[PDB]
């Protein structure tokens, strides 16, 4: 009886209002850079329930509820190094931006 | 007087629920609850313009922190509106408004609708088939029968 | 239908045993006074303020009648009032028995007398060349004084001794051996009631009285069978004077332990079911270390019990409708009450501390303990209302002495174990004397409901008759 | 404001005084769902496809399983009527009955709901197939003569 | 310094729409196992104001705001560390089958 | 798998309806106490992207989307240790009260 | 909603016998018996097609494990049906349905029969002895006196 | 009905594991013709705490 | 007409003698506590769980005040606490009377003292 029950699945909502980012876009880029540029885009893997990591296309898609979705199914997006999440709404706007999500790149730090 | 909070506090006073005469301080939940009820009552009265009109303004309670602040109500309608709000929020606390409050609300609603009813009386124009008599200028100007509608 | 709700004793379930248990008021003292529309008002326990420092934690207290000053043994140092009047060894609790020519503290198995002129002497057999009778003193467990003699009991044995009249250091010249042999019970503790030397065995209680014998070798004290009580004390310090008699905790030998009072050679229980369940929740050794004492102020005649993880208090004057027990506590969580060894000296009460090396004096205009916040709880009993609604829930509070406008967290349960949302209502306002603690729109009682009033403040809280408009 | 079928249900329960916010006991969400079901049934009874009372209500659907969250879509003025209604309907569910003020307000609200529809559905029927246009109308020269209904 | 002030009571929304799952059901069980089976269910605890932990029946209920609600009102549910999740809406469908919540921590290099 | 995408800036809503608290106030305080008394209060800091911790004026502000805001822009607030929260909406009614919460930051594991 | 069990559980709710708001779980005997009562009430209303018609389907309770599952009832009639079922099973538990339930049942039955009554209004054809006027085509086509029945 | 031999045994849930607000309620007991006496029989491995028995003799 | 029914003591006939007899509660303990709407609640008897094994059936128990431990005679061994501390004969119930220097058990018509030193 240590931890508190809490939904781990991430829900993305707009910054200035209480609505989901329906059909929005998430770009996962390198440290301290603009993820929109194709060059500054790291490979983002999905991790299934069994644990079978598989690579997918960078411009992630968000369903009408805010949760990340692939092929009409909810997925968990993982990366092998620290990133800079950049969420954009369907209309097109920088609703949010993170310089470094985790504040330390695990890949390099692993040494 | 000049804000929704004052109107709702007057209504709560009339119930006796929360007043300085009773040494009860208005509960913020009660504040929001009866303000929302006032919004609903004013919307129902206004009826998108076909019903009674008082000048009340519906804030939006979307961009502001709370809907209750300021009201375009005419100075003469404040008594009617807060008595009616008190009567409507009476069953919220299981209380029943005293007969004087009910009579005052009836009188106030009647006075609010009096001027609008006088304004809406009007009169329909003459039927399309009714002709003007020979004693008119439009008889010479070929108008003759009255303009329909 | 304005229906009143008592708060002198809260009631509810117990999630482990699934048994109904009393939810006792915490840091409250019911006072049977005709208040407004109610027959009594709940009063917060007086606060504690540091009078001055001390060496180590408190281990005992005794009001020395001979010197008209209180002698308190804290840590490893003996204190008389403010001053330091001798060195005491050991670390556990110590029992004292003041005398006209010496103040003594039985510690480490030896009765040590601190004479009033500064010298210190310890009880030992008479010199061999003296010619008087030689005994086997053994280890001292508990001590008392009666008619100029110190009575102590040999540890692990039912024998107790008495000192000589001329020289108090050594035991009596010819007759100093006495036994509580009515049963094969060792003496757990000794004391003085009226002119009788009690002897609390592990299974019996005996009363001894002077026979007035003059010839040498005759037994000075003779047993009084007619006053025997067939119960016992749990541990060495589970006894104390209370209402012209000794209350105690029953030893496990006679059955499940339960708080008792001796009356006319008979033990009458004063512990409800919940209290004795709480007592039984302890192991033998833990409950042996418990100490109980009497504290009297205002109209209350308290019987404070210092258990290892609970501090139960019996309020004699508030037992009109039945026994009234309040659980004192220190801090926000379930920590044990710090105040220990209360004694009334001069004008105001003084109490030791279990954790810090300080002494506190009870102050009645605050509830903070050593300038810290404390938690006061009040539970209303579970009552069955089906499909009913409750709107007005008012408790009368004596407002004004507070520092800040402290607020109480008011919550209601539905199954009697776990509670709902905590609603925050102002309870005191600094220097306003006519505030009412009123909450409207309580809601609908589906099957059962029980209200918990939780107050976090540094000032006394005085809650009176609780009215709920169960409409 | 009241924008979701749930907001309607919880605020009706508030009007009854059962679980009204600032309340120490609140009703289980199962009962909120069931009262949402009751509101949906009452509106289905009212609406009767084209003929019945038209409030602008939008019914729940399987793509949005939580009917509570769904926007009711009622007119701004109509929220008070369904507000004060469904309080009388839920009243016997908890064995409480509705206060006379709530009854009167619900009656007034339903009357105001149907007023505009009743005014809009007067529609005096056209002339019968036998009524002839008089010689005054120039359309008598166009051989129309007798009126044509339907 | 090392604790975040966050939403204390978790939000359980629906996967296909941005609405709270009214009268939803969450079951908590062993790692990588179906938690609907009563055998697989692990202890689940409430943390009331007294600091106690009273265990409640596994089909925890979700109100119309997404929080977890007991027979009465909001509670602070507590599990041990390795709690699986399975949101079921009142209709009986499925929303999530989060197998290992511990594998949803934003920093899995720590583990 | 080294980093999993997850939204920071936790979202605050009401207790019985899914609409978000708009221009409410969040108060932080000691464990199991009234977090409105400055005596009972606990310092809370802002953890910027650069990691420079800075103290903040106590009464936290919430935008229309249930997210803490300071000087307009969204911010991440961190406390020194465990705390009790009392969430007030715009008018002054409490959304909810909780005595003990703990959620250690997943970021700054390098430190 | 869409099954007989839901209708009967709603009826038991409204009567106050068994509901989640009361922390009572429906008795299986009560389930079966009130479903039987609903079947009888629907048969009585339907009256083999001459009476009120709702779209209800009478399962058969011969091949199935139990009759209560699914109902062809129109979405608009569910409120009336379960209110009437609650009123009819009120005396089974010695309870009496509150006046609101009775009024709602009357309103619902009226609404259910409204459309069928409008459809059945019709008008009888002309009597066999009523002839065409001279102004008709059937006057030339020898029809004349109207077709009987 | 005669105080010696009993009728049909009706099974009603008495405890539920880890649920603290269940009510043991039975409706439609029937008609007391001349006399009646209720026997409550519980077969369990957990403590049973039965309280005041309420019957609506209407 | 909500009428309460007591359960602390049940009544009924006796099919052999035809006399009214008390149908007593079984494995229940009435507790006079003001519960909800009634003056008392029935409580099931506490259960029994095996603490440890022992030789033979139980024949007596006595709480030895002198040694502050319970002496229990089961089967044919005078168990003190959990450890066996002597051999006792016979099979019927035996009465004990603990002493300060010896624990005794009257068995087979002779008072046998089990001294504390063995």
């Amino acid at each position: 009886a240590n931890v508190v029950v809490s939904n781990p699945r991430p829900i993305f909502t707009e910054s200035r209002s209480f609505k989901a980012v329906a059909n929005g876009k998430i770009y996962i880029g390198q440290i301290d850079t603009d993820p929109v540029n194709p060059a500054n885009q790291i490979p983002v893997y999905i991790e299934n329930e069994d644990g079978s990591h598989v690579q997918i296309t960078q411009p992630l898609i968000i369903n009408a509820a805010g949760k990340i979705v692939y092929n009409g199914q909810l997925v968990k997006i993982v990366t092998v190094q620290g990133h800079s999440m950049a969420i954009y709404d369907a209309n097109g706007s920088q609703v949010d931006y993170i310089a470094n999500v985790l504040k330390y790149d695990p890949d390099q730090y692993s040494i | 007087i000049k804000t929704k909070g004052d109107l709702v506090r007057a209504a709560l006073r009339k119930l006796g629920v929360a007043s300085d005469a009773t040494l009860t301080d208005v509960e913020p939940q009660s504040m929001q609850d009866a303000v929302d009820d006032l919004e609903a009552m004013m919307a129902e009265w206004y009826q998108d313009g076909k019903g009674i009109i008082t000048g009340y303004v519906f804030s939006d309670d979307e961009n502001p922190p709370a809907e209750g602040d300021d009201h375009g109500l005419r100075s003469s309608a404040v008594s009617a509106v807060f008595h009616n709000l008190a009567c409507r929020i009476a069953p919220d606390y299981a209380l029943e408004a005293t007969a004087k409050i009910i009579a005052t609300a009836k009188y106030g609603k009647e006075l609010l609708y009096k001027q609008t009813a006088i304004s809406r009386a009007k009169r329909a124009p003459y039927p399309s088939r009714m002709p003007t008599g020979s004693g008119n200028s439009f008889a010479n100007l070929n108008e003759w029968h009255y303009f329909p509608g | 239908p304005i229906q009143q709700l008592p708060m002198m004793k809260g009631m509810g379930k117990d999630f482990k045993n699934a048994d109904y248990i009393d939810y006792l008021p915490v840091n409250m003292l019911a006072t049977p006074k005709e208040i407004l529309n109610s027959s009594g008002y709940l009063r917060s326990f007086p606060g504690i303020t540091k009078r001055y420092d001390m060496n180590g934690v408190s281990r005992g207290v005794e009001y020395n009648t001979a010197q008209n000053a209180v002698y308190r043994v804290c840590g490893g140092k003996l204190y008389k009032g403010e001053s330091e009047v001798g060195d005491v060894a050991g670390s556990g609790r110590v029992s004292m028995a003041h005398g006209r020519t010496s103040q003594a503290v039985g510690v480490n198995g030896q009765l040590v007398e601190y004479r009033y002129d500064g010298t210190v002497k310890t009880v030992s057999n008479w010199p061999a060349d003296s010619g008087f009778t030689q005994y086997e003193l053994g280890s001292v467990r508990d001590i008392t004084r009666l008619r100029g003699r110190y009575a102590w009991s040999k540890d692990g044995t039912d024998s107790w001794f008495i000192t000589d009249l001329e020289d108090e250091s050594h035991p009596d010249r010819y007759s100093a051996q006495y036994r509580a042999e009515s049963q094969p019970d060792g003496i757990i503790g000794i004391g003085t009631w009226r002119d009788f030397i009690v002897c609390f065995g592990s299974s019996t209680i005996e009363y001894f009285s002077l026979t007035g014998a003059t010839t040498a070798g005759a037994a000075l004290y003779v047993a009084q069978p007619s006053l025997m009580v067939q119960k016992s004390i749990a541990g060495t310090y589970c006894k104390t004077p209370f209402a012209d008699s000794y209350a105690f905790i029953s030893h496990p030998a006679t059955g499940a332990p339960s708080v008792y009072i001796i009356g006319s050679g008979q033990a009458s229980p004063i512990a409800t079911a919940s209290i004795e369940k709480i007592i039984r929740s302890y192991t033998a050794e833990e409950m042996a270390t418990g100490v109980m004492e009497t504290l009297r102020f205002d109209s209350h005649e308290l019987l404070i019990i210092h258990l290892p993880r609970h501090v139960l208090v019996y309020d004699a004057s508030s037992s009109q409708n039945g026994p009234q027990w309040c659980v004192l506590k220190t801090g926000l969580y379930d920590d044990v009450y710090r105040g220990v060894d209360f004694m009334y000296e001069g004008n105001q009460i003084t109490c030791g501390d279990k954790s810090e090396a300080v002494v506190g004096q009870l102050q009645f205009d605050i509830s903070s303990q050593y300038d810290k916040q404390q938690e006061h709880l009040l539970f209303t009993p579970l009552f069955k209302a089906d499909n009913a609604r409750c709107f007005d829930l008012e408790v009368e509070s004596s407002t004004g002495v507070a520092q800040y406008a402290d607020r109480l967290f008011l919550s209601a349960t539905t199954d009697g174990i776990n509670y709902g949302r905590e609603q925050m209502i102002e309870q005191n306002e600094p220097f306003v004397y006519d505030k009412r603690v009123l909450w409207k729109r309580v809601g609908r009682i589906r099957r059962l409901i029980g209200f918990k009033l939780r107050v976090i403040t540094k000032s006394p809280v005085t809650l009176s008759g609780c009215q709920i408009r169960l409409e």
